[PDB]
């Protein structure tokens, strides 16, 4: 129903002013709450009423509500500052979460991700089985939205993607699967992986072109 | 601020009027109010008339003016203010009410039981306000 | 101490049930609104449901609508989640909140959740013990004129961890990239790993992954060969 949208992901240089936004119908007449989540932990609230901030939350963060946007505001950005920012909302009868925002905070180059796209494997398919395979490499930040989508309108039916993970380079890795049934990869013309990364989308696209 | 102050559970212990105690309920489960994004409050509470639950909800639109709200289309004011005695408020409110001018008042408390310090400050405020000065108490329950 | 703890969570068999508990330190569990609220691993948080300081009011989430009920024993400061018929769709860690503009002396409408849990992990699978399906990824016939080619083995549905993958006996190092595992909705897991290897050789030198899983008992060693098919032109 009532939908909270998040850009996914954000990211400053240490010091920098980081902006996160949340979007709603009418999300001004509406208090929004703002919560702070660090890997392997518990959220933690950083914003209430809008502009209100609990104790214990430093002043660098501010929020404010004007029509159908509420913005986070995080002024002269900490490391320690790297997190998930989800925003909240009352709607009717039900809390709604948006989607959350991975603000990065740069520690390393930016590193644009190479994509590796496999089609189904004929000794997959004489098991009567299907997976795409898009194999994600060499990116920082450490932080991806993976689409698949069928003759070009979306899918997200049998989609497995992993969370980012740090590789050697102390860049960053992560997988995604789509499994069909061979009927559907036969039916179609092509299937296409598309990896955003910073804004920007790598896509690479496959059909069955065997023999 | 003062909306924000008043939020949350009271229980409707006493009420008074100028006018004539009209389908005056058996029982009040508590009264809550909700502190509204821009000032206004919206109280419900339920009552027990002749075997009937009824629901009841007022939105009180917040004036200029600290403690004035109005309420029914504008057609009745209300006034909010603390008790002397702790923990305790009272609602005094004029204008038409159901096809007749009632001014009316009401006595909050946040614990059920009646404080006779409480009770006495309502019959100063009440009498001084113009009433039958019949200070009438009310039956609690938690639900209905 | 002012604290949430959850507990009760564990691993579970599709269809069944389980209660969730959530044990309050510092307040009064019926003097405020409390909230269950989950988060499916690499997901966003998702509210579940909610009981208002009435004890009465209640709400759920479309997603949990009949299978879910929330209430508290207020005598041993708990809040409680019952979950039915469970899906892996209900595979998450599970958080009891407080909604601080939700209590007895102070109501806002603005869900404000102060305090959290550590959490609860409830997961709901059937997954068992299971070797993998290994497959491989052929490299591209058009990679394959040359330039470097990218062949590959798909290490499929096993359980449980780990999975050891190698390319010609520990021969081939270089340009290896052997990815993390996916955990899918199944609870097993597939990983995929993937050589760049110059196209020149494809012909000459042979590629094979060698895949062991400990626990299945399972070694396979796959050839990766390139397929030739010349197909659109146009
Ligand atoms: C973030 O928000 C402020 C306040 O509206 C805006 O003026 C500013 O441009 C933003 N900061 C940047 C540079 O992203």
């Amino acid at each position: 129903s009532y939908e909270l949208t998040q850009p996914p992901s954000v990211s400053v240089s240490p010091g920098q002013t980081a902006n996160i936004t949340c979007s709603g119908d009418k999300l001004g007449d509406k208090f929004t709450s703002w919560y702070q989540q660090r890997p392997g932990q518990s959220p933690v609230l950083v914003i209430y009423q809008d502009i209100e901030r609990p104790s214990g939350i430093p002043e660098r963060f501010s929020g404010s509500n004007s029509g159908n946007t509420a913005t986070l505001t995080i002024s002269g950005t900490q490391a320690l500052d790297e997190a998930d920012y989800y925003c909240q909302a009352w709607d009717t009868s039900t809390v709604v979460f948006g989607g959350g925002t991975r603000l990065t905070v740069l520690g390393q180059p930016k590193a644009n991700p190479t994509v590796t796209l496999f089609p189904p494997s004929s000794e997959e398919l004489q098991a009567n089985k299907a997976t795409l395979v898009c194999l994600i490499s060499d990116f920082y930040p450490g932080a991806v939205t993976v689409a698949w989508k069928a003759d070009g309108s979306p899918v997200k039916a049998g989609v497995e993607t992993t969370k980012p993970s740090k590789q050697s380079n102390n860049k960053y890795a992560a997988s995604s699967y789509l499994s069909l049934t061979p009927e559907q990869w036969k039916s179609h013309r092509s299937y296409s992986c598309q990896v955003t990364h910073e804004g920007s989308t790598v896509e690479k696209t496959v059909a069955p072109t065997e023999c | 601020g003062d909306t924000v102050a008043v939020s949350g559970k009271w229980y409707l212990k006493a009420m008074t009027a100028d006018q004539e105690v009209p389908e005056k309920p058996d029982s009040v489960t508590p009264m809550i109010l909700k502190a509204q994004k821009g000032g206004n409050l919206e109280a419900k509470i339920t009552m027990l008339t002749n075997g009937q639950c009824q629901n009841i909800t007022v939105v009180l639109h917040k004036t200029s003016e600290p403690g004035k709200y109005t309420a029914y289309e504008g057609q009745r004011v209300v006034f909010i203010q603390p008790s002397p005695v702790r923990d305790h408020y009272i609602l005094y409110s004029e204008g038409e009410l159901h096809g007749r001018q009632i001014r009316m008042a009401k006595l909050l408390g946040r614990d059920p039981e009646q404080s006779q310090e409480a009770l006495e400050d309502f019959r100063e405020f009440s009498r001084a306000k113009g009433l039958n000065q019949e200070i009438l108490e009310l039956a609690q329950s938690e639900t209905c | 101490q002012v604290q949430l703890v959850e507990s009760g969570g564990g691993v579970v068999q599709p269809g069944s049930s389980l209660r969730l508990s959530c044990a309050v330190s510092g307040f009064t569990v019926r003097s405020y609104g409390m909230h269950w609220v989950r988060q499916a691993p690499g997901k966003g948080l998702e509210w579940v449901a909610l009981i208002l300081f009435d004890g009465t009011t209640k709400h759920y989430a479309d997603s949990v609508k009949g299978r879910f009920t929330i209430s508290r024993d207020n005598s041993k400061d708990t809040l409680y989640l019952q979950m039915t018929s469970l899906g892996a769709e209900d595979t998450a860690m599970y958080y009891c909140v407080r909604d601080f503009n939700q209590f007895v002396k102070r109501f806002v409408d603005g869900p404000a959740f102060d305090l959290w849990g550590q959490g609860t992990r409830v997961t709901v699978s059937s997954a068992s013990t299971k070797g993998p399906s290994v497959f491989p990824l052929a490299p591209s016939s058009k990679s394959t004129s040359g330039g470097t080619a990218a062949l590959g083995c798909l290490v499929k549905d096993y359980f449980p961890e780990p999975v050891t993958v190698s390319w010609n006996s520990g021969a081939l190092t270089s340009g290896v990239h052997t990815f993390p595992a996916v955990l899918q909705s199944s609870g097993l897991y597939s990983l995929s790993s993937v050589v760049t290897v110059p196209s020149s050789s494809l012909g000459t030198q042979t590629y094979i992954c060698n895949v062991n899983h400990k626990p299945s008992n399972t070694k396979v060693d796959k050839k990766v060969e390139p397929k030739s098919c010349h197909h659109h032109h146009h």
